[PDB]
């Protein structure tokens, strides 16, 4: 039994081992209660607004789209507190833990980006954080692995299996198997066991809500398209969500396409992957013909995830939203034209989602549409990523 | 399902409790694990529950995700594990036979085709590990079909209405989490399947507290697993020390 | 003959060559005639808002003033876009530019912070932008030479001379001597000869200006006292100037105090310099007892100036503001604290001025102060300086 | 200001215009400089334009930045070049001798202070390349009270409020910077300091030109650097380059 409904559609589900149900209905009950809660609204408002920065500017990009009809925003999560969409989210959850009555906040992480999101929100509610991490990354992830420490949070190199992300969830769960009474496991994207899909979604949806005002006010009309890259799906299904019932409105969500599809080597598994259930949900994945999750890969660490929340594997289902990859080459294409163009230097998981849209244009250039793309992050991280490809290709 | 009634049934005419060692298949090498397995069913144990390699076993513990490693450095997959169960079951006739399994590699190809693969091999049961009772449904149904008996865990945290669920759903043995007097009396008093403790039991004394407490029997895995993780280079004295280490905590299952 | 007074007290002036006083009159004259202009003043706005992403929050830091009687404001100039208060001022500097009818950007940088800011005013608005940097400096900045040139300025490695910052500003004056009916001369700091000084606090004051505001929203009433570190003297200035004829309250500058006064290793011209001329101004710097500019220190490379803007100087000698000095140490340490306690990392320039609050805290706890830190910027820049310090220091 | 009345009136009334070399004080070294000089002296120099090295010559080019470079590398400090200009003034009682400076070192220990010590060793014009004559009150003023001419630069962006405040202003020569015949003619209209151009001036044909269009003169100053700059190796190859040079640009100021 639950307050909400755990699927999407066939999606989603609370696939976790019994030990792990009361943590999680114990979760769902805490954030129906605090969504009725005017205190604990007004408390993560005030945060959002006060220490994060919202509301986050829509920004026109007129030279990007010269010679088309194409009109271009930018919602500019860029400018978000920790350049990302991601703080908006953890500062939700750190409110939930608290209101539980928890003091510690239980995070894993492989780029690292997670991570420094859950120190940080952590730091600021005056939260314990310890962060699990796969040595192998934790080698690999010199700055966010500091950023984290210089935050308070204790980063906590796993060894135990084959040392990587897989081995750390693996800790952080059985942690919080234990711990769950004073601790809360911050889960990073819209994905995992019911209820984080809906929680991440809610915790995000001022993305699309504040786009919706925003276009409203600059435009007069809704948009003909948003548009977002998806790993896990948090900063897509945020964006998306106000939007859901505006049916005029086309949702398109940007996996990533790697060095392409036909080569195996990607990130998505909602186009290219098959139905299967891990990490808590019943979900499309990247897995191995027996069954076994396979790698996923991206020039972008942030889309580097083998499956997708499942409320995008629904929405897709029913044709409410349409999913597109985008490959690495397409992607630092992005990265490049709005750095020279606007001045803006975009996260590579971000520049999927305006890779994207840059086809829209370019390939129908005298097509009439406004288009909004969610600029998730800042791409300052990764500039020795992208110099050296570049310098590699002369 | 038979096997398991037909084995509690014998241990409790001899006041006896059940000892069940857990290995994972193909650990750490096929015919390695097919001689560890006849060893420890040589050395007494009463039942086997045998481990399935996944990729993302987010509930093996680090000793157990250290076998899974070696089951793949040697290649293992669920097809080979499959062959080995055959081997198996048609070396010994009733020894029942249980697999903990994670949802993706029963999902994969079919649930029902999952339970149909246990059937046409001789196991007896099935524990998917992250499957809790909620969402369990049709993994217990296609169990029932294939007279294979649907295993759950019964957690430190479980409530009342926990208890019954699993008391009903259940069949072969009750999962019993040790990390209990008052869970077991309840999941008598609900009929549940007996119940095997599980979760660091490594001591003789381990074995003979368990069977005090009213449950028929206890499962340890880690300490087994630890002897095959320390003798790899000496396949002789991984067999001799994994013999000793069965028939001491078996003996201590007996009245 | 000028339109605006050059000089505050005896401070500051128009000391250059008389080749370059016709393009220093040209630029007061469309100053002075922007300021007057609707029109302008609401393209600037417009950019400031939904481009750079003004107005910035105000952040109450609770976890760091616990304990004192301080209530300590934090001025979000870290979260606007570029991560500094510099993009402000380029973006009026660009507007100005563009209404002389000029279509370049002529910029010098050393440390490569104000190259990116004008590299990236000049990509948004249309102007090919070229700075000039000494060949010393492009080989020690590889990361923001790089993010410059993304954003397609021309960086212009300088042999001349010492092939130092001195140079590439030599450099940029005579290309302006040459070019200034078609490139305007971005400077980056509130510094420099009239009508420089003047321009760049005006091109600032929304700091100050949304500060008021927001404190009088939030709190009821003024600061005791607004803290800013000093540089050249522009976020400074741009938080103090809407404060000035608020006598109540307290303005602080922060010069670096490096490795301490006494060491003469320092950037505290103001407190510790002598009146000089050069860079156009008359105003306190380093220097030599027979004149020559001496070489300035602070671990933050962006407050490694040898003077200070005149209007500073100025403000100082008739007692409306007061400047001290941070060292090194003390701006690490409140670096540190501002992660841990708050979440947030500064830029080792702003901790300058952190760490004068932390101290008028800490040194009287239990006196009642309402302080406003203007955090100029963000310190993922520093991540490495920071780590390497602290790692030799075991 | 004498000197250059004296040596303007003489020029004149042999149909001439004056060759200028501009070198840094103490580049390469002290001793060289000072051999530098007396040989443009010799080889026909009408007066000498005498550059301070600044750390910080914002109007310097990149030859002459390189020159000061030198001679901060032999230590050339202020107090030296004053050293130097008393000892050159020892020598050639007649010669005009300007100084190029920058405003902080006349500055530095006070305006007044420093024209009284340009008068001291002989100096007879200072032209400080920061100060434009908006700025330039306090430092013609102590340049007037101590007999030392005060020199402007006229650029060729000058409008006619700048053409009369120079001629009001300067005394000793007007400079004027080639990078002509109409900000000649408007400065002799207003009783402007003889003219001599300055920038570029590298060749015979160039110094011809320049009193053909009215000019009294013209200075030269990176073509002499270079040739310093050329030779560091070979102080006598560096003399004798520089007599051939100064020779060749005096011989076309003549009739
Ligand atoms: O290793 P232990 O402490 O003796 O416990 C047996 C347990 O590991 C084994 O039965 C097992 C292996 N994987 C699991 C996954 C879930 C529940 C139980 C298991
Ligand atoms: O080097 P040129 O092109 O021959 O021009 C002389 C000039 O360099 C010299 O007179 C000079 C040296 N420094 C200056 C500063 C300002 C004006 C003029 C100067
Ligand atoms: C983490 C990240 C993403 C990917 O995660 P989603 O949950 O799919 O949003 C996208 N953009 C940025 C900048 C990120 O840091
Ligand atoms: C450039 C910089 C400064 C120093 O310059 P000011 O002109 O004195 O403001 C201060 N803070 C940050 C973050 C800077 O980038």
């Amino acid at each position: 039994t639950t307050l909400l409904n755990p699927y999407f559609g066939e999606f989603g589900g609370m696939y976790v081992p019994q030990i792990l149900m009361p943590a999680l209905n114990q979760l769902e009950e805490a954030f129906v209660s605090a969504q009725k809660d005017p205190e604990f609204q007004a408390q993560f408002a005030d945060l959002l607004k006060n220490y994060a920065g919202r509301p986050t500017a829509l920004t026109k990009c007129q030279n990007i789209t010269a010679g088309t009809r194409t009109t271009l925003y930018l919602k500019r999560e860029d400018l978000l507190h920790g350049g990302a969409h991601k703080t908006n989210q953890v500062l939700g959850q750190a409110l939930l833990a608290k209101r539980m009555g928890k003091s510690e906040i239980i995070a894993e992480t492989g780029a690292g980006q997670h991570g420094v999101a859950s120190a940080l929100a952590s730091a600021l509610l005056g939260l314990k954080c310890r962060i699990y991490m796969g040595a192998k990354d934790v080698e690999r992830q010199s700055p966010n692995v500091f950023r984290m420490r210089l935050m308070g949070a204790e980063v906590i190199p796993v060894h135990s299996g084959s040392a990587t992300l897989k081995d750390a969830c693996n800790e952080a769960l059985r942690d919080w198997s234990g711990s769950y009474e004073t601790a809360h496991y911050m889960l990073g994207t819209a994905a995992g066991p019911h209820p984080y899909p809906t929680i991440v979604r809610e915790f995000q949806r001022m993305i699309g809500e504040e786009t919706k005002a925003q276009i409203l006010d600059k435009e007069g009309r809704l948009p003909d398209a948003v548009i977002a890259c998806v790993g896990g799906g948090s900063n897509a299904i945020g964006m998306f969500a106000d939007f859901i019932n505006d049916t005029s409105v086309g949702l398109i969500g940007v996996e990533p396409g790697g060095h392409g599809i036909e080569t195996g080597e990607h990130g998505a598994p909602l186009k290219h992957g098959r139905v299967g259930i891990y990490f808590g949900m019943k979900a499309p994945m990247m897995q191995t013909a027996d069954g076994q999750i396979e790698e996923s890969y991206s020039i972008s660490a942030g889309l580097d995830f083998p499956s997708v929340g499942p409320q995008h594997a629904y929405l897709n289902s029913i044709g409410r939203a349409d999913y597109v990859s985008i490959t690495d080459d397409e992607a630092l294409e992005a990265f490049k034209t709005l750095c020279r163009h606007e001045g803006i230097i975009p996260a590579l998981e971000s520049s999927h989602a305006l890779a994207h849209a840059l086809k829209m244009m370019r390939e129908q250039p005298e097509k009439e549409q406004l288009l909004v793309v969610n600029l998730s992050g800042r791409g300052d991280k990764d500039i020795f990523t992208v110099h050296d490809i570049l310098k590699a290709r002369g | 399902m038979e096997r398991y009634e037909n084995l509690f049934a014998q241990l409790n005419d001899r006041r006896e409790g059940a000892f069940v060692p857990f290995v994972t298949l193909g650990d750490p090498g096929i015919e390695q694990s097919l001689k560890i397995i006849d060893t420890l069913i040589d050395a007494g144990a009463d039942a086997l529950e045998l481990g399935v390699p996944f990729s993302d076993p987010l509930a093996d513990g680090p000793t157990i995700q250290n076998a899974n490693l070696r089951a793949f450095a040697a290649g293992v997959t669920p097809a080979q594990c499959f062959e080995m169960l055959a081997l198996i079951r048609e070396k010994h006739p009733t020894i029942p036979i249980g697999l903990l399994m994670y949802a993706n590699l029963v999902f994969n190809n079919g649930i029902d085709a999952f339970y149909a693969r246990c059937e046409q091999v001789g196991v007896d049961s099935v524990l998917v590990a992250d499957v809790p009772v909620e969402e369990s449904a049709p993994f217990r149904q296609a169990a029932l079909r294939h007279n294979i008996a649907p295993i759950f865990i019964c957690p430190p945290n479980a409530d009342d209405d926990l208890l019954r669920q699993v008391a009903s759903y259940g069949r072969g043995y009750t999962y019993l989490l040790s990390r209990l007097h008052h869970l077991i009396e309840k999941l008598k008093e609900y009929h549940a399947a007996p119940a095997l403790q599980g979760f660091g039991i490594s001591s003789p004394e381990q074995v003979s507290a368990a069977v005090r407490a009213g449950a028929a029997g206890a499962i340890s895995g880690s300490a087994i697993v630890k002897i095959i993780e320390k003798n790899l280079a000496s396949p002789k004295q991984m067999l001799a020390e994994l013999r000793s280490f069965v028939s001491a905590m078996k003996a201590a299952s007996r009245a």
